[PDB]
DNA sequence: CGATGTCTCTAGACAGCTGC
DNA sequence: GCAGCTGTCTAGAGACATCGAT
């Protein structure tokens, strides 16, 4: 309930269902003012882990997920780098509702370690239904901003001589 | 008539572009006076343009803009027809997209569905990892920022900040155009531009190697991903540049300058010895090591041109920088003349001279009229021991050289305040005659003669319309200036 | 329909004709 | 005494005749 209260003094209100983002139109003084909430209460190891513990608690909720519909104010800080990616794991098996988060994804590249993200990716999408797969091989130059070319480009090589079927 | 300029611009692929000149007359005359059939006229010329691009098709777009801007209603009353020409990404977006954006700022202003079209068409557009798709974002991003004015609606100007900063994280070819094109944007703009002065020193702390005065900050091992990442010397222009505007506009400036400095202070002390290049023949072609030497032996020359551009522009007539240009240029030449042109690629006879320069035509005006033609209390002595570099004064020519040779082929140059005609051409008035006095002074003067037949061929092949005024600025009739 | 080979050449080099 | 200097040979690049069928 860290990441709630934070979010009370700055951020979206304590609303779990499928209403609308109680978040500022603007991303100069609502932005700074949940990064200065962010920088002035949680400065320590302890209140910062308490604060991952209170965010993964109430964003778990699918309703969350489905108001999410942005994410862009939470990756502002490092300490959410890898819990963004954490979180879209957590929404990725919803269907066909993944739909959201990929088009979120898109306009966004905030990432912890794109290298191994990848890999884990394809870890997730040897276990996905067909659709689902589908949109997630389309969104691989989406995740991507040219800067994996060599690696990308034989990892889709290698699922284009696995997979014939799934060729498009 | 429209029947016949339209099969005409079919027919013409000089007599051919003496036929493009004469459809284009024809069919601007044809809407400026008919008024119920400009409709079908602008449908037919949107419907021409398309498809077309292994001919020469710079007559679509600059008869568009003529008519546009005599009659820029008629898109409007075509119920704006431009938003399905948004697809002409994928065709040849290398200098289209540019003029029809050009042509159509004003209906993209005064009309609020074309530009929102145009941002999301843009935005969709930017995350296409292709490398033309990508070109053609970051062309219509050069537009879209100065299609907007305010420097004399603030979440506007405050949202399209990020767009380029999230497309800075991509390959270097698509790094390369924005570095030029943040100038032209920065000319309009008051806190925008500090905003985006942040973002590019947020760029630069990436390679900066914040350690006062010791080993080079060579962080070029992360360009070579044989290949290259970021181009340093581009950002390194555009940075003094910017620098340059902000300081003549009026925490982190003070933080800009002295990092700056500290940098020309770390060339002068980082010499041929600490750099991982010193080998002669480090250098090899087709191999994996070679070409990544090739490509961190051009960077660094980048490297030390801007800096010469700095520390001539920060400094006054005071001989403490003077020196510095002199140490910058000691290690450019030192590593330019020899080294590269030597193993890197020097086979062939080089038809050319000095390599692509990254310095700007009003510096180099600066430059050679402060060298030349000038002789005041002012100078401190400095540019005496400055002229003992005669190697300095074959290259402080040759760039200018390389400078006029873009006017010539392309209608084009590098550096700030290179697409307004106007400007280069006062640039071109006053360096020709420093270029001429040189030359009368009394090799160093056939540098500056070999420039002179190429500003008259480009001032007759290009300025054709503004010969008299550049005929007598050399001190109407022009027979009698021109047989002087 | 027009890519191609042939040819005036300008220079550079290291190597023969000056030298030594 | 083998140290000096003296020049056709070779590769650069650019314009033309036919190059060889579309």
């Amino acid at each position: 309930g860290v990441f709630e209260e934070l979010l009370r003094t700055s951020g979206i209100i304590l609303k779990v269902g499928e209403g609308q983002n109680e978040i500022a139109v603007d991303q100069t003084a609502f932005q700074k003012k949940l990064r200065v909430a962010l920088e002035k209460h949680p400065s320590y190891p302890g209140v910062v882990n308490e604060f991952i513990s209170g965010l993964e608690s109430h964003i778990k909720d699918r309703s969350q997920f489905k108001n999410c519909l942005l994410i862009k104010l939470l990756l502002g800080i490092k300490i959410l780098q890898p819990a963004v990616v954490t979180l879209l794991l957590e929404k990725i098996p919803e269907f066909n509702f993944p739909r959201l988060i990929v088009n979120q994804f898109k306009w966004l590249d905030g990432l912890l370690d794109s290298q191994d993200l990848v890999k884990k990716l394809m870890q997730m999408l040897s276990v996905s239904p067909v659709p689902i797969q589908h949109d997630i091989i389309t969104s691989l130059p989406e995740i991507l901003e040219d800067s994996q070319q060599n690696e990308v480009a034989r990892e889709l090589s290698c699922l284009l001589k696995q997979g014939r079927r799934l060729t498009v | 008539l429209v029947d016949l300029g339209f099969s005409l611009m079919e027919s013409y692929e000089m007599p051919a572009q003496q036929a493009c000149k004469l459809g284009a007359s024809i069919l601007l005359e044809t809407f400026k006076v008919h008024e119920p059939i400009r409709s079908d006229i602008l449908e037919q010329v949107l419907n021409r343009v398309l498809t077309k691009a292994a001919s020469p098709v710079s007559h679509f777009i600059d008869l568009l803009s003529n008519i546009v801007v005599s009659a820029p209603l008629v898109l409007q009353n075509s119920s704006s027809r431009v938003t399905e020409t948004f697809d002409n990404l994928s065709f040849l977006p290398i200098d289209t997209v540019q003029g029809l954006l050009r042509a159509v700022q004003p209906l993209l202003k005064v009309s609020m569905s074309v530009r929102d079209s145009l941002i999301l068409v843009l935005q969709k557009a930017i995350f296409s990892r292709q490398l033309d798709a990508r070109k053609a974002a970051v062309a219509g991003f050069l537009l879209l920022l100065r299609n907007f004015k305010i420097l004399g609606n603030e979440a506007f100007c405050l949202e399209i900040l990020g767009s380029l900063r999230r497309c800075l994280s991509q390959q270097a070819d698509v790094r390369l155009m924005l570095y030029e094109g943040f100038y032209d944007v920065l000319r309009r703009n008051s806190q925008l531009a500090s905003s985006i002065m942040e973002t590019l020193l947020s760029q630069i702390k990436q390679y900066y190697l914040p350690q006062q005065d010791l080993l080079p900050p060579l962080k070029l091992e992360g360009c070579i991903m044989i290949f290259l990442q970021e181009p340093l010397a581009h950002l390194l222009c555009c940075i003094q540049h910017c620098l340059a505007w902000y300081k003549s506009t009026v925490g982190f400036e003070q933080n800009f300058e002295e990092m700056l400095e500290s940098v020309t202070r770390r060339m002068i002390k980082s010499e041929l010895e600490d750099f991982e290049l010193d080998k002669s023949a480090d250098f090899s072609p087709s191999s994996g090591v070679g070409v990544k030497n090739n490509i961190y032996a051009i960077q660094v020359m980048g490297i030390c041109e801007v800096l010469i551009e700095y520390n001539f522009k920060i400094g006054n007539f005071s001989k403490n920088k003077f020196e510095d240009v002199l140490g910058l240029f000691t290690c450019y030449n030192k590593l330019s003349e020899i080294l590269k042109e030597k193993a890197g690629k020097n086979k062939s006879t080089l038809g050319n001279r000095i390599a692509r320069s990254f310095l700007s035509m009003g510096f180099v005006s600066t430059l050679l009229t402060a060298l030349f033609r000038d002789n005041a209390q002012s100078h401190e002595e400095s540019l005496a021991v400055l002229r003992s570099s005669t190697e300095f004064m074959r290259y402080a020519v040759s760039v200018a050289l390389q400078k006029v040779q873009q006017l010539e082929e392309m209608g084009q140059t590098d550096g700030p305040d290179g697409q307004n005609p106007e400007k280069m051409f006062q640039n071109l008035c006053k360096i020709t005659r420093v270029l001429l006095w040189r030359y009368t002074s009394i090799s160093i003067s056939l540098l500056c003669l070999e420039g002179l037949l190429r500003i008259f061929n480009t001032m007759q092949q290009l300025y054709a319309a503004r010969i008299p005024q550049f005929l007598q600025a050399l001190d109407i009739n022009v027979t009698e200036k021109a047989a002087f």
